[PDB]
């Protein structure tokens, strides 16, 4: 199984980013850089070789919301995986970021076992 | 949305 899937983990606050990078770790992804807002991801993503974007909402400079369109927009990344880990959770929101192109969603406060089901899921969908 | 919720809903959508 491919392991060297490279993450792209996206949340303004460090101690979710360091949880994420942990359970990514234990599910044998290792290849995992951070940042902190919509900004910083799209910086970091223009170094190539990043295959999956884990994002938050709710953050300063760029929010995930508007990051997940960038993306989608971009002919470089448009199909590029994008999971939602948020503690937005307002029915509008979570269909907005769905008709976005959000690749799932996770609501916070998550479990490690939600995270995984999460990605398989995605994984699934795309044939990976 | 509980993520039971939110599956649910994302279900609805075709995911
Ligand atoms: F700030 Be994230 F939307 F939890
Ligand atoms: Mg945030």
């Amino acid at each position: 199984a491919d392991k060297e899937l490279k993450f792209l983990v996206v949340d303004d606050f460090s101690t979710m980013r360091r949880i994420v990078r942990n359970l990514l770790k234990e599910l044998g992804f290792n290849n995992v850089e951070e940042a902190e807002d919509g900004v910083d991801a799209l910086n970091k993503l223009q170094a190539g070789g990043f295959g999956f974007i884990i994002s938050d909402w709710n953050m300063p400079n760029m929010d995930g919301l508007e990051l997940l369109k960038t993306i989608r927009a971009d002919s470089a990344m448009s199909a590029l995986p994008v999971l939602m880990v948020t503690a937005e959770a307002k029915k509008e929101n979570i269909i907005a970021a769905a008709q976005a192109g959000a690749s799932g969603y996770v609501v916070k406060p998550f479990t490690a076992a939600t995270l995984e089901e999460k990605l398989n899921k995605i994984f699934e969908k795309l044939g990976m | 949305a509980s993520q039971d919720q939110v599956d649910d809903l994302l279900d609805s959508l075709g995911f």
